[PDB]
């Protein structure tokens, strides 16, 4: 199906961890489409910047055979 | 602020703003000039306030002000009354919102490992806030000074 | 089965104390409130089948749908088994208000009552219903009558409708 | 949870029918109290860890409970027995605000029991520490207030029996 | 029994459960514990019954079974009506007083803790080619294997393993998050937990696998119920790990852990003969050398 | 209630009542006499506002009453006319209480599905309940047709 | 219930084959240990009420359970939990005469976890006072017969835990 | 008392008691059961009261407490926390008659002489009671705080 | 879980002392035995699935239970004991690495006996299994190392049966 | 204890234990006699440490046993030597174990909300452990004294 690769920094805003956080700080990952909105809810609420989008599979104006 | 709350909370929960919230709303807004009332009395006598429970601080620990300490010279004392004067503004800002979230996201949010960097008693910096709290609270409206005393010893539970 | 003072005691012994001036206080509000319970209660034996008959009725007319067919009051056999019901939620409340304690109604009517209702079909809505309509006939005719005190009459009635009823909200 | 106004529009609902008269004076007597309730849980609010040192102080300090061998011995059952003393009198607060009990039977005396059985909680020792809840907290907002809150607390005491 | 006289409404389930021809096979006296839960609140019990339960172990849904040595106990439970739960860290950790302590890492009393704290190999084209002991690799294995774990407690087979997801998160193209959503959306866990149980009961297993932590009650089991009518079982799984509570205790590198426990499973951990402590429901005496043997020491 | 809902978000933030929320308890507990006036001018003016809403309902959509609708038929018209007075009391009971929730906890959790599987149009309903709120503003005086209006239009936000 | 010898007999029953020569030595350990069975029992059935009392003074008295809000505050709870302990200690020592813990698993286990849970009962301090029970008993009676009896009365705790 | 202030000032010019004065003896009565409320707060707290203004007391001035001190030692830090328990209760007794001459009567006339012949600090002894003061303004409400401050702030002026 | 160390310093800790004489005794006698217990433990990790094989080969297969009819009949139930029995032995390797049985009554014997009478699991098979691991262990390791490992095996088995 | 730590993280993984952990297993058993010897000092000269300990703890803070102070009077100084003698006892413990897991456990979690809910100066509790730290450093031998000084400041960062 239809993935999205994204690129994005969130920032820590409550509590300073003390442990290694650049891979939940600065990461790329493929979501899916159907799970890329509440995805990116979750990291616009959380209060990250997200730097970059795109259609990593598929085809834009995919009526018929997007699964 | 309180609206930042309902909004965050409207959503999290992914709907329009409840009634009750909105009249959560009317009362913060109704209670804001009264609020700014206690901002400008807090911001006309910021000095006063600042120096006295400067003064009370250094005679309630003189240790801080001696040779030694971390507060001897008067460049370190300029950057002690520069402390009470960030703090006091930061109280002044939660006064305006209504809300400890400034004090928190601005002067709040790791002040313990801060001030352990830097070699300064936390429990001698809590004790210049509640100077600082007793000074307004003498110098500053009762129910207002009820108000603002939230904040202060919201401060003084953080920081202690 | 527990009244206020033995509920009383039980409060105290569970925290191992003695009797304290809260204690009496609570004491002699009952036993002062107790000349006015008993005449309630001779109250309530005297118009018992007539308020029965007539807070059946009340019920009924209310709700028509239980005389129906397809409703829980529709044959005399089930018609007399409402009448004993209602029977004998006024009996429990009498012994709730003589012993100013709803302890009774919780150990003898509804611990089960939900499950004995779900279990034959029997409505729990219009049996509340009818259970409140007994209070307002009993406390419109309690403020008739010569009674002093009618405020506690309600409680044990409306602790039936309470624990009975299903949460709405 | 329901408080007085949801419990008189819960009997009400499931009646079936408008608020009666009986509905308004109920309403009016709470709102009556209300003013009250709300000046005790301000202050039990402001005064809310003082008076959980002073019911420590007076009913488990110095014993065997926080004696080695004790349940109250180790510093992290000391501070749980500090929070659960916090959790009683937050919820003691919300009770007597609310005018009811219902917060307590859902959320304070559900499983309890069994939860400090399954820890090794003393259970007496937990009823004298919610004891001397109720006498600070009747000394601290007065006789009315501190009657009102001390309702609640016995009937968390006897959740705990 | 019913008909043949006045039937009082106090015994009225324990009564029509004993007039059976299966009383003789509930071994559990059910009079006497309705008579005592009667006068005592509400207790330790999932909301939908005693049957709702599993066991407190490592990997199985062990339920009690209805019709198999009947041990049902209903229980009133309403809306709203959070079940106590006990932490598996420090008791001042517990999000009921302490709500800001979700991502707080229970050390040395709770779970171990996987994460994503090394970085995956092959990250950077830093190692231009060759570099045969790129070190971290048996950790992110671990890290598979722990996630593994988490999802379906046992070790799995050969055949199981879902290498493709394996692969993307080892190469870095999902995180932990997505990598756990995939194994509980894989169809070995369908086939292994959610269809042989009732549906409320996978759900429940299903939210102390992926959370750690058994449902407070109504509201959660609710909404998840209301999904898996709606969408179904892949749709519950996605907000499961979709949910604030997840994010919040969880990070997009974190593997979940056990983080909260049931009294009875508690009980059943630590009240064995081995494991319980000396002072949990004993009167520990201080014991001491005896005065005359220590007049008597030299 | 107002009470109930402070309760609930103080207990999951896990902390005493707000100053800010107690101050509302308090202006709830005094405005308690003008909330109950107009609950008492609703349950005075039940059998009206049902009908001067119902009348305009059905004159602005008539294909409600029209054959092959959902509330063809005197029966049907009469359980359309109930549900509307389930509304009102609904509306009567928060009004009452000063919170949404035993408005929605009662008839808007599960309203969409109720009324799929029973064929109603939601957005009728949801007209009508906005006919009701203009015959109550029109019998009722002007700022508080605006607070019983605000949990109208709570109806009309959460069922359209 | 079954002894050692119903045991292995219904071992050989269920795969339906004679008994072999394992199987004897079986019989062989129990009639070995049998003598040594009887005069702990006798012992034991001389001193029930005596191992009793020296568990609940050990580890019952003067704790938490006693004192007012405890589950041994009452007189008639206490001389429940001495029946409890009597029911243990009878239940203990027919198991160790059969040699099997089938007596237990069949009538003192299940069904009793759930009603102490019904009935608020500590299970973790009834378990110590069976731990209790199992030393004053191995003294009492030997290493030995005092373990063949704390095998039993660890099933107990097993079975309550 | 308000009482006796009001039948004194009627009696001086030989009248009856005047409207003014009636009116004043009615807000007198309306106010008794706050007044009430607020002395039986300080006398059920009367011991943490004077623990923690004592404490409060000996830390911002130790001098009073160091050998050489006025209170230095065990049987004079008593006799010190004695006299706060005395002014504690003096307080109780003008919150309970709504005025200020119980306190003037008892313990603030031939104060200052007293504690000369004593050798006691007047201005440490205000300091106790203004620290009194504070640690029982902040157990009580706001208006209750200020009702109390004001026979405290009394007790202040007398003393210094 | 805790170990001997753990159990020593949690029975001074709940007595309120410090280490005495006893306490040090029993520290020396674990750092006696601490050498033994590493190499036991490095040669079962060595030899973990041969033991596992040897103690199927002697007890369970060419049976009932592997024959149709039996609970250990299917692949997937092959692998399940076989699994359950690597368990079996890495956490009695645990047990004898640390000198307590509290890692086995924590994370294997709780609801143990429960779960395999919920899925019909032989307890005597399972059991005979667990001795037929004993024996081959302490063929495999050695004498006194291999006693240590079969008093936690016999622990399992104690908690199983 | 680290051969506790081992089996744990070989639970976790659902494995026999590594090599690696073999060998810092027996090494720790090994020199576990060194570990035995330093409790066997401690606990020889246990009075020792907490006396010398809380008299240059007093004489460092005389705040804390001056009146006003929380471990003002004999009893209170009796008690604050008996939290010394516990701490010393727990290091006791981690010396044994080799791990800071029974300190950890018994009493580090929650001391912060303990000695807030006794009223405590908590950086003063540190300063008291940092002077057991310089008495046992002092009475010890230097490799002694260096193995018992990271559970020492362990304790330290803890409190601090
Ligand atoms: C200090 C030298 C200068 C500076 C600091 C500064 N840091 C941050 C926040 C972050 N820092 C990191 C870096 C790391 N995370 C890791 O895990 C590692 C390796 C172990 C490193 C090096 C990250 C990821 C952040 C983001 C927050 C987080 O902790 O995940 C900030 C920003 C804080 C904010 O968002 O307000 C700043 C400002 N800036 C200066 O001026 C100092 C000279
Ligand atoms: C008088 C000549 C006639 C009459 C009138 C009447 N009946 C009622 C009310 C009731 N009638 C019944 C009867 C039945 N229940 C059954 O199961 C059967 C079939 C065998 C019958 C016939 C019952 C139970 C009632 C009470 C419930 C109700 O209100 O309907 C009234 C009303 C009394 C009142 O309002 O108080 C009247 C006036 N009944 C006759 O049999 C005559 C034909
Ligand atoms: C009348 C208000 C409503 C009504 C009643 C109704 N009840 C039954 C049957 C039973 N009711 C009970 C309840 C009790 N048993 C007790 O011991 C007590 C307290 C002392 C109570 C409250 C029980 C046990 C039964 C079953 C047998 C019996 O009658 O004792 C029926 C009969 C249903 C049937 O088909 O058999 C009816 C009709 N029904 C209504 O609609 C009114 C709301
Ligand atoms: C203090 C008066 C006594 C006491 C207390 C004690 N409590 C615990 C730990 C827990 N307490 C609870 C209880 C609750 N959880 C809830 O959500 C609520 C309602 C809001 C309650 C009342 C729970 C669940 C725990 C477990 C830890 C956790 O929070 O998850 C302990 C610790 C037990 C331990 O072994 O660490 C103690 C000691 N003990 C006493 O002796 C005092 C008499
Ligand atoms: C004094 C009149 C006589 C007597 C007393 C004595 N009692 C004990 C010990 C206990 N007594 C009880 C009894 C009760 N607990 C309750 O809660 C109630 C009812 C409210 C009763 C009657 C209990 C439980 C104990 C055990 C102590 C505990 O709390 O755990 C002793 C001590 C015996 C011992 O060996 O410890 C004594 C001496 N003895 C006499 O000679 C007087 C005639
Ligand atoms: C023959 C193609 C190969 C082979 C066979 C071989 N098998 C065994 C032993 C066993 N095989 C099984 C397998 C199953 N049991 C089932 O119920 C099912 C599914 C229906 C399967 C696949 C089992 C259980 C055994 C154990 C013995 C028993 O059944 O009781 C052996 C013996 C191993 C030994 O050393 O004893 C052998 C030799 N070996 C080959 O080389 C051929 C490739
Ligand atoms: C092998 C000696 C005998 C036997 C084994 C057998 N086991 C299973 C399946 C399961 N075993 C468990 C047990 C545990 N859960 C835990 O948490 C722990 C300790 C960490 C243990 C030991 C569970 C839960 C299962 C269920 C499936 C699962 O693995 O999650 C089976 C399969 C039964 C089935 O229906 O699938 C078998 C056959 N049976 C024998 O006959 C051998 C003698
Ligand atoms: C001394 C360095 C400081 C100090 C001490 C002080 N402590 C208390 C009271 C208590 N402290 C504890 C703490 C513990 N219990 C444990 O089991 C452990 C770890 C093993 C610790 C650390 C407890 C339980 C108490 C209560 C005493 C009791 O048994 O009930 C006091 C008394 C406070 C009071 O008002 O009673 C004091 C004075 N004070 C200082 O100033 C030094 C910094």
């Amino acid at each position: 199906m239809r993935m999205f690769r994204i690129t994005a920094c969130v920032p820590s805003q409550t509590r300073i961890r003390t442990q290694r956080e650049l891979q939940n700080t600065y990461f790329t990952k493929l979501v899916p489409y159907d799970n890329w909105f509440r995805e990116q809810q979750r990291i616009m609420k959380m209060g990250g910047k997200i730097v970059k989008v795109e259609l990593a599979t598929g085809r834009p104006g995919t009526n018929a055979g997007l699964a | 602020s309180i609206v930042t709350k309902s909004i965050v909370n409207a959503d999290a929960e992914a709907r329009y703003l409840s009634p009750g919230e909105l009249d959560r709303i009317k009362a913060f807004v109704t209670g804001g000039a009264a609020r700014l009332r206690i901002a400008e009395t807090l911001t006309g006598s910021r000095e006063t306030i600042v120096k006295q429970a400067g003064d009370r601080l250094f005679q309630k620990r003189p240790d801080i002000v001696s040779p030694g300490g971390n507060a001897y010279g008067e460049e370190m004392t300029a950057t002690c009354l520069r402390d009470m004067d960030y703090y006091l503004r930061l109280v002044t800002y939660g006064v305006v919102s209504g809300d400890v979230t400034p004090i928190e996201e601005i002067g709040l949010v790791g002040v313990r490992e801060m001030y352990r960097s830097l070699g300064t008693p936390i429990e001698a910096v809590a004790q210049s806030v509640r100077e600082m709290k007793e000074v307004a609270s003498g110098l500053m409206s009762s129910d207002d000074a009820a108000e603002a005393s939230a904040y202060f010893d919201f401060v003084i539970g953080k920081m202690s | 089965m527990r009244d206020a003072v033995t509920t009383l005691i039980k409060n105290y012994d569970l925290t191992g104390r003695y009797l304290d001036r809260n204690a009496m206080d609570e004491l002699k509000a009952y036993f002062e409130s107790g000349s006015a319970r008993i005449a309630a209660a001779a109250m309530i034996n005297a118009n018992s089948a007539t308020i029965v008959k007539r807070a059946a009725a009340q019920l009924f007319e209310e709700i028509p749908e239980l005389i129906r067919p397809s409703g829980n009051a529709y044959t005399t056999r089930r018609f007399s088994a409402c009448l004993r019901d209602m029977d004998y939620y006024l009996r429990y409340a009498s012994y709730a208000l003589i012993a100013a304690d709803n302890n009774v109604l919780d150990e003898r009517v509804l611990q089960g009552l939900r499950e004995t209702y779900n279990s034959l079909g029997v409505p729990i809505g219009p049996t509340v219903r009818g259970i409140q309509i007994m209070k307002e006939m009993i406390e419109a005719m309690a403020e008739d009558s010569s009674l002093n005190s009618t405020d506690f009459i309600a409680s044990p009635f409306d602790h039936m409708t309470r624990e009975l009823s299903e949460l709405s909200v | 949870m329901q408080d007085a106004i949801t419990a008189v529009i819960n009997s009400a609902d499931v009646q079936g029918k408008y608020l009666d008269g009986a509905a308004m004076d109920k309403l009016k007597s709470y709102f009556a109290s209300g003013e009250l309730r709300v000046r005790a849980a301000s202050v039990i609010s402001a005064n809310a860890a003082t008076i959980v040192k002073e019911a420590v102080a007076k009913s488990l300090l110095y014993s065997d409970v926080t004696r080695p061998g004790g349940n109250m011995y180790t510093t992290r059952r000391y501070a749980a027995c500090i929070r659960d003393l916090d959790y009683y009198l937050r919820y003691a607060t919300y009770a007597m605000l609310a005018g009811d009990a219902s917060i307590l039977d859902e959320r304070v005396l559900n499983g309890l029991k069994e939860t400090y059985n399954s820890l090794g909680v003393p259970i007496s020792s937990t009823v004298q520490a919610i004891q001397a809840i109720k006498e600070v907290t009747a000394s601290l907002v007065g006789a009315d207030a501190g009657k009102e809150m001390g309702v609640y607390l016995d009937y968390i005491c006897s959740g705990l029996s | 029994g019913l008909g043949v006289e006045a039937q009082e409404c106090r015994n009225w389930g324990m009564q029509q459960d004993l007039f059976s021809y299966s009383a003789p096979f509930r071994k559990v006296p059910q009079f006497i514990t309705t008579f005592a839960q009667y006068d005592r609140p509400l207790p330790d019990q999932h909301v939908y019954g005693s049957g709702n339960d599993p066991l407190e172990i490592q990997f199985g849904a062990i339920f009690p079974k209805e019709t198999r040595n009947p041990s049902k106990r209903p229980a009133p439970f309403n809306k709203d009506t959070k079940r106590i739960l006990i932490h598996r860290g420090p008791a001042v950790n517990n999000q009921v007083g302490n709500p800001s302590a979700v991502g707080e890492f229970p050390g040395s009393l709770g779970a171990k803790v996987f994460r994503l704290n090394g970085g995956l190999p092959g990250a950077k084209v830093g190692k231009n080619t060759g570099t045969s002991v790129k070190f971290g690799e048996s950790s992110t294995q671990a890290l598979i294997r722990a996630a593994y774990r988490q999802v379906f407690g046992r070790d799995l087979y050969e055949g199981q393993r879902l290498s493709v997801a394996e692969i993307q998160l080892e190469n870095g193209d999902i995180s932990v998050r997505e990598f756990i959503k995939r194994l509980a959306k894989s169809e070995l866990f369908l086939k292994l937990y959610w269809a042989p149980h009732y549906v409320c009961k996978a759900i429940e297993y299903m939210h102390r696998r992926l959370l750690g932590r058994p449902t407070y009650g109504r509201q959660e089991m609710n909404q998840y119920f209301d999904i898996a009518s709606k969408q179904g079982f892949y749709a519950v799984v996605e907000a499961m790990i979709d949910s604030k509570e997840y994010s919040d205790a969880f990070g997009e590198d974190t593997v979940p852990y056990e983080r909260y426990l049931t009294p009875g499973g508690l009980q059943m951990r630590s009240a064995r003969v081995g494991s319980l402590r000396e002072d949990i429901g004993q009167r520990v005496d201080k014991e001491v050398t005896p005065r005359f043997v220590e007049l008597g020491q030299v």
